């Protein structure tokens, strides 16, 4: 379809900073709106709608509608690691409603006290296979995916160790080759300077 | 309750027929049904009022066949699949407008079900270095080989499945990206505290459900058929 138009980012907001999601729509006869959130494993959940011009506020949520310049838009205020998701803009056209491809938002985790390491892990089973475990790194250091096909590297990932209060990102690599070492493991990519790689 | 739609995933070769099945929310007049692609919206295909169907999208090519014949549950039809025809198909019911979505049928359209491969598993055990330097213990998982990419990846200590201090990656990658019925793999970390890891009676079991072959799928094979099935790998906690 061409009458819902976003960007499909990805977008990137520091956590508890406000996130800004915008979409236009090509006919003005267009009148009911929506926002759904899609988890990535997920079915699209509505989250908000407007029918009117003007401001609409839920929670942490503000959805706008603006008529003359043809936008709607979605403000996340506080964002937390559960808003990241695809939030997909709709309108509705007659009875059905149509979707936009969705802008995917990821929350960066706030990391107090990063500690960029690159450690190996051998199988708990045959301890001859192993893997490269790149953790601890800050929320906006980028993973650069392998142009080696015989290298496998896995985007980062936020976990929460809600007991103890403490998130961290990480990513793995690992190879068909098991002479393949982690110090040139994320070398592709360009991680801290000072990470540590112990011996 | 809720919207409810069955199967959750079908596999299918190539040229075969397939039916998928939609239980809209009872009190909704309205039933819709969408394809939807990663990176990509929910695309329309049709739209039931009642048991009218009342608006079809170039979308609902000649092969597709929506029915809703008592105004209530709906079926989808596909015939003769093709490969462009892999994607999840999401139901949905409305009372007026808004639309409410079942969990979809995530349907993978393969040349040969011989290109079918359930997961391997493998647990990968904290690094000493990580111990030492940090005082946590992370446990990696990995999943390998499998076809088609729906799997669901969990952690199990002591028995009881974990959520805190987990991260699993949000898509499998492929194996072979330039090859169109490529094998998938997936990762996933677990942290827990040192002391944690190192008292030896703590069980971890990395468990991957995947969704293959049914029962009535004509295996012409023999290495084992690939139903769905779990697949795991565990590890014991050491004391240094």
């Amino acid at each position: 379809q061409k009458e819902v138009e976003q960007n499909s980012g990805p977008l990137s907001v520091p956590e508890g900073a406000i996130a800004s999601l915008n979409c236009t729509y090509s006919d003005r006869g267009s009148q009911s709106f929506f926002w759904y959130r899609q988890y990535s494993g997920k079915s699209p959940e509505l989250i908000m709608f407007i029918y009117s011009n003007g401001d609409k506020e839920d929670g942490r949520f503000t959805a706008q509608l603006n008529k003359a310049s043809q936008y709607v838009s979605l403000l996340i205020r506080d964002s937390q690691p559960s808003d990241s998701a695809t939030y997909l803009c709709a309108v509705n056209r007659d009875d059905k409603i149509i979707f936009g491809k969705g802008t995917r938002l990821h929350i960066l985790p706030n990391i107090q006290n990063p500690d960029p390491a690159v450690y190996q892990l051998r199988d708990s089973k045959s301890s001859d296979k192993s893997v490269c475990l790149f953790t601890d790194f800050d929320s906006q250091t980028n993973v650069s995916q392998s142009k080696d096909s015989d290298v496998y590297i896995t985007d980062k990932c936020v976990l929460d160790m809600r007991s103890m209060d403490f998130k961290s990102n990480s990513a793995v690599a690992w190879s068909n080759k098991s002479d393949f070492a982690c110090a040139n493991a994320f070398n592709n990519s360009i991680i801290p300077e000072d990470t540590f790689f112990p011996s | 309750t809720g919207v409810s739609q069955n199967p959750r995933h079908k596999i299918t070769k190539r040229g075969q027929n397939v039916t998928f099945r939609c239980d809209p929310i009872s009190e909704h007049n309205r039933l819709y049904w969408y394809r939807q692609t990663l990176g990509q919206g929910p695309e329309f295909l049709t739209y039931f009022q009642n048991e009218a169907q009342l608006e079809k999208s170039r979308l609902l090519s000649d092969r597709f066949s929506a029915e809703r014949p008592k105004g209530s549950f709906s079926t989808l039809e596909i015939q003769r699949t093709e490969q462009g025809d892999s994607a999840m198909y999401l139901c949905a019911s409305s009372p007026d407008i808004e639309q409410y979505f079942g969990p979809g049928t995530r349907l993978t359209v393969t040349e040969d079900l011989k290109n079918v491969f359930p997961p391997e598993v493998a647990v990968f055990e904290p690094s000493e270095a990580e111990i030492s330097h940090t005082q946590k213990a992370t446990l990696v998982c990995l999943a390998t080989g499998f076809y088609p990419d729906h799997v669901e990846l969990s952690w199990w200590v002591n028995g009881k499945e974990v959520h805190s201090g987990v991260c699993t990656d949000p898509q499998p990658l492929k194996e072979q990206p330039a090859l169109n019925d490529s094998r998938y793999a997936l990762s996933s970390r677990l942290r827990v505290s040192a002391t944690f890891w190192q008292n030896p009676r703590n069980h971890f079991r990395c468990q991957v459900q995947f969704y293959g072959l049914s029962e009535n799928d004509e295996w012409t094979q023999d290495r084992a058929k690939p139903v769905t099935q779990i697949v795991s790998a565990e590890a014991w906690g050491r004391a240094d």
